[PDB]
């Protein structure tokens, strides 16, 4: 059980799309999100356990 | 991934700020000539209450 939870409600940190190493050319920067947790009972009681 | 997420684009915040403990927004402004700080700063204050 506490494997699942911990394995399973964590944030994710994506980063950014038009990083500044910047290959010649570019001229756009972007910003990727994930929310990987949970926040409500309703779906803590969804985790997977086996 | 496209059979297990939906990535799209979308609009967001790209600096987030905090005073004392609450989210924050902060905007400025400039007394008119002949009217005093003292009204200024009454009515600032009457528009948030209202």
């Amino acid at each position: 059980v506490g494997s699942a939870l911990s394995a399973q409600n964590i944030q994710i940190s994506a980063g950014s799309i038009g990083s500044l190493p910047a290959v010649r050319g570019q001229t756009v920067t972007a910003t990727v999100t994930a929310q990987g947790q949970l926040g409500t009972a309703e779906e803590f009681g969804n985790v997977i356990l086996r | 991934l496209s059979s297990i997420a939906t990535v799209s684009w979308q609009m967001g915040t790209e600096q987030s700020v905090r005073f004392n403990g609450y989210p924050a927004m902060e905007l400025s402004g400039s007394p008119a000539t002949g009217v005093s700080t003292g009204q200024a700063m009454e009515a600032v204050q009457k528009m948030v209450d209202e």
